[PDB]
């Protein structure tokens, strides 16, 4: 790998340098870097790393939905032939970003999610493993399609398994976690049923808990139930 | 769309 | 070329595409291997390829002011020493931005310039070589900083000379190469009243020339009018 | 910055 021969902390400072220049691919390869070290990442380190691939792969869904609509349009009655050029150029896009998403989940697999025993960093990698399989699930027209989505709701159920038993009901991982899940529901499973009643226990079940906290924590956790309020409100 | 984080 | 393969009409319209889903890097490929079919550019065509590269180097102008103000704050006293890593980022940015500069002068001298005849593509060719010269200058530091200067000076001083010639006052690309000289001056060529007596005339000499035109004609030039005033009310 | 097109 490119990052072979630079140290550990050399790559995690450069991350973090191309965060704030918003250079989100450095940023993903420097992670991707540091990961393949071999050693544990803290929690700091997971945060760099999953801010850095999520904004690699959100945008290229966001140009993947931009290049699909073009090209369901194309296939309109009435649209006049314009030859395989955008069906070509989606492909190029959805290949690019499946890359992307076989990548994190390499390093999912090889060995992050093995290695992660403590709650935290087990729930974190597993909700995130889920998350690329259903970035894969939302471009998937094949053989394997099924599988895709099954392999997302495999792994955000352990995650959701794990996080019942070890973490409160307001921690921003479990309630990140159950926001993602719900969104798998809606818009990957065709559970609308499933996801609103996630979300909703999700938050009632935060809300409870929210008295336990501290200011700083309360912030936190209100973010993220802002969110499945939000959710809700689309879907009701 | 959806929020997720 | 990866994209010689691809026809021309093709990759024109998956440039197209690109800029819709911004995919800036792309478009600006897929604008390379359109200029390198050998055939004069268009209007429109140059436009895209103008948009293209502006939007990729522009990306990349922005990285390389937030890694060097970082790298000029480590450089104060009672900093404390972090080692090579944010030079080294900022070093690196500076050579991709580079290479973006070299690939666009490189499209402009093999072969678009010499090729290009009339005045509104002359002007626009040497009005992109003053620019992309004017980026290498930002970030030059050695031997050739003044080279680079002149060089970019140079290409600005011939598109002026043409467009005065050739191009009405209110002429929307004689208008931009005077706005983006005046910012040369100001900015690269420590020259503040040159940049300024440079957008006044502009302006005014346009002012005196928009009863002349259309509706849409106007509402382009005044657009270009604007952000003369704007860099003049900016730098009185 | 000041304004470039
Ligand atoms: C190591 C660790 O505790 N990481 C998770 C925290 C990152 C910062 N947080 C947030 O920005 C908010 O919640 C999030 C963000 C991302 C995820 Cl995957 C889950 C929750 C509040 C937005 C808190 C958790
Ligand atoms: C072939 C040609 O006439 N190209 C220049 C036009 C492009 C569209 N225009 C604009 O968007 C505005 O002026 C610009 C934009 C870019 C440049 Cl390089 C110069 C002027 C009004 C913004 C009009 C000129
Ligand atoms: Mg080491
Ligand atoms: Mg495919
Ligand atoms: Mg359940
Ligand atoms: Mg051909
Ligand atoms: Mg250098
Ligand atoms: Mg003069």
């Amino acid at each position: 790998g490119a990052m072979g021969s630079m140290e550990r902390a050399s790559l995690i400072q450069k991350a973090k340098l191309a965060e704030q220049a918003e250079r989100y691919e450095d940023m993903a390869a420097f992670m991707k870097g540091a990961v393949e070290k071999g050693e544990e990442l803290s929690c700091e380190e997971r945060n760099l790393l999953s801010v850095a691939y999520k904004n690699v792969v959100g945008g290229q869904r966001a140009a993947w939905r931009v290049l699909s609509s073009i090209e369901q349009k194309s296939n309109e009655e009435g649209s006049e032939e314009k030859g395989p050029e955008v069906r070509e150029y989606r492909e190029k896009v959805e290949t690019e970003l499946q890359g992307v998403c076989d990548t994190v989940l390499g390093l999912l697999d090889s060995h992050l999610i093995k290695e992660a025993g403590d709650a935290e960093s087990r729930v974190f990698y597993l909700k995130m493993k889920g998350d690329y399989y259903r970035y894969l699930a939302e471009v998937a027209t094949g053989d394997d399609k099924k599988r895709i989505i099954d392999s997302a709701r495999s792994a955000y159920q352990e995650a959701m398994d794990i996080s019942k038993k070890e973490m409160p009901p307001t921690n921003p991982i479990r309630l990140g976690l159950a926001l993602n899940f719900s969104v798998f529901h809606y818009e990957i499973a065709n559970s609308p049923e499933e996801a609103i009643s996630l979300a909703k226990t999700t938050f009632d079940e935060a809300m409870a808990d929210l008295h336990t906290l501290s200011e700083d924590s309360y912030k936190d956790s209100t973010l993220i139930m802002q969110l499945l309020r939000d959710n809700l409100t689309l879907w009701t | 769309f959806p929020a997720t984080v």
